[PDB]
């Protein structure tokens, strides 16, 4: 993963300002809705008939809190990106069967979601070095499927 | 397909679009190009810096395409025809940067339209771009 | 699309496979799962071993029907419609794993009817799997 | 590149049986008849209008040693296939403006032509390894891209 300087300082610097909990909410949400191929992995989630049932559903709030906490480890080891995912890379290919290709789509709706709540301040800039971190964070993901 | 539902988010959505859509074009060409370089390989004979008029001017054409889309979603396969024989047939664009274009101009809307940019909104922006792509590639 | 020289060239050479066909898409699953383990995922109730049984007995379905395409190649919605139906909005299959598949069958062909396996059937074949693959993620 | 010692090994033996002129020729005609699109970046060669033509066409054929001979070259050089070809990933980028979304294309044409070539003995784990090489190729070329 090639991080210039000054695009690890634009990434740090705007994950900062990034309310966790929420944009995670909203980022596994817009993915289910956006994306409704993606809803056979979280059957057990309940109700994810609508817009409304789906982002709103109390169950895809908290596993979306999740994954971006997950996501948060990664930036605070963006030079060893496959170490830190190496078991949740195995989980997700051995235990649940997710076709890597499903995580560049969620790495794309976040940087929707950042742009949605930054307007302005996402520039092309800070969108090209966020999809260099979504970009790695994906092959991380899917570097031990065999 | 595009639903009746979707047609109406789109509508309404490019339509608060209105005069900053050419401006919008331009934004979401240059955040193409940042973020997926090998975009550029098409534009070999393009100034590409940072508000080139040759980038207003091309942003302000594929803003107009989309608006003509709109304005026949019923028939786009015919009123975008001229513009599937330039791009499949004399430049020939591979199709994954239809996807990366698309994704591009959702970012460039996403940042502007805080308020009409919900999620049924999103999806149904995804699916037009997505339609629109298929005939451009066809 | 495909031409009446495309739909002669896939005829012929699809006649030519024969009785082989069950024994080809078998050799071409297992080549895309040794290949391409990704694609594993969506067949984790397998046996996924060489030469086990069901991928075997999966070969000869993918293969006859591909046979019954070849057979429909002028209307293959309506004769594929069932199988669309269970790979798009049932099984919710990859695009992208379509065109891993389709090489592997072309990778057996070429394996298998060196004097049949010409560029120009090579071609036709090509568009003929891509065509397919159309059909079944739309 | 991951590539297992007993793919390596698997690798080399079967390169050392290829006739570099049939096969170079064979992979870059059967691009060109393939994949027509590519035949925008060859105006230069000559008339690429029927699949004979191609095929037989000196300037085609010549070309395609000259890029088996860049394969082999990474071929002996696994370990570090991005320093091997970043001349070669400048030219493609700066001179020629190739979109790397088509050096996949060719190959799989190339793995297509090894399988033609072989029959039987390009079994089902040794297209494996070779996918593997052919990855590498592939990204390696793209990695100077700016
Ligand atoms: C940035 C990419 C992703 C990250 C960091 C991530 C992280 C996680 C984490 C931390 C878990 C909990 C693991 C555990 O239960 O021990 C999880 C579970 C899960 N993940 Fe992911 N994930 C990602 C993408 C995806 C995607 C794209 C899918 C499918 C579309 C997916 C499907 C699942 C499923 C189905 C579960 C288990 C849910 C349950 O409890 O039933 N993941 N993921
Ligand atoms: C939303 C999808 C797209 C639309 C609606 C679109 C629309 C247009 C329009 C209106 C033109 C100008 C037609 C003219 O002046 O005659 C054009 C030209 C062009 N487009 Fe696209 N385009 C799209 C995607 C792409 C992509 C993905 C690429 C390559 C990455 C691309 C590359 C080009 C090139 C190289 C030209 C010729 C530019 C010139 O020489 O002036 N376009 N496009
Ligand atoms: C040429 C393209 C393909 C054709 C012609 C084809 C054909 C078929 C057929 C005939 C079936 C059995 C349907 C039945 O039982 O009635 C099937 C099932 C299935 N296909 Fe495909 N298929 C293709 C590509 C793919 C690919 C790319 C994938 C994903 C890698 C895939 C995954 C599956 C799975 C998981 C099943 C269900 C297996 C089971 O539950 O037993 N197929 N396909
Ligand atoms: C991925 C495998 C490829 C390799 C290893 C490769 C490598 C090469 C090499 C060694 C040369 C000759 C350099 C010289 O003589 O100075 C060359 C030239 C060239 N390559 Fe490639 N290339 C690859 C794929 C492609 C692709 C797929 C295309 C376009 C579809 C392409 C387009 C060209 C063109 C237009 C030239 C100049 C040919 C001429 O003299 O007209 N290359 N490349």
């Amino acid at each position: 993963m090639h991080l210039t300087p000054e695009e690890k300082s634009a990434v740090t610097a705007l994950w900062g300002k990034v309310n966790v909990d929420e944009v995670g909410g909203e980022a596994l949400g817009r993915l289910l809705v956006v994306y409704p191929e993606t809803q056979r992995f979280f059957e057990s989630f309940g109700d994810l008939s609508t817009p409304d049932a789906v982002m709103g559903n109390p169950k895809v709030k908290a596993h979306g809190k999740k994954v971006l906490g997950a996501f948060s480890d990664g930036l605070a080891h963006l030079d060893n990106l496959k170490g830190t995912f190496a078991t949740l890379s195995e989980l997700h290919c051995d235990k649940l069967h997710v076709d890597p290709e499903n995580f560049r789509l969620l790495g794309n709706v976040l940087v929707c979601v950042l742009a949605h709540h930054f307007g302005k301040e996402f520039t092309p800039p800070v969108q090209a070095a966020y999809q260099k971190v979504v970009a790695g964070v994906a092959n991380a993901l899917a570097h031990k499927y065999h | 397909v595009l639903s009746p539902a979707d047609k109406t988010n789109v509508k309404a959505a490019w339509g608060k679009v209105g005069a900053h859509a050419g401006e919008y074009g331009a934004e979401a060409l240059e955040r193409m190009f940042l973020s997926f370089p090998t975009t550029k390989t098409y534009f070999p004979h393009f100034d590409l810096s940072h508000g080139s008029a040759q980038v207003k001017g091309h942003g302000k054409k594929v803003a107009d395409a989309l608006t003509n889309a709109v304005a026949h979603v019923d028939d786009m396969p015919n009123a975008l025809s001229a513009l599937s024989d330039l791009h499949a047939h004399k430049l020939r664009v591979d199709p994954v940067n239809f996807k990366l274009l698309s994704h591009c101009l959702l970012v460039t809307l996403a940042a502007h339209l805080p308020a009409e940019f919900t999620p049924a909104v999103h999806a149904s922006l995804d699916k037009f771009l997505a339609s629109v792509s298929t005939v451009l590639t066809s």
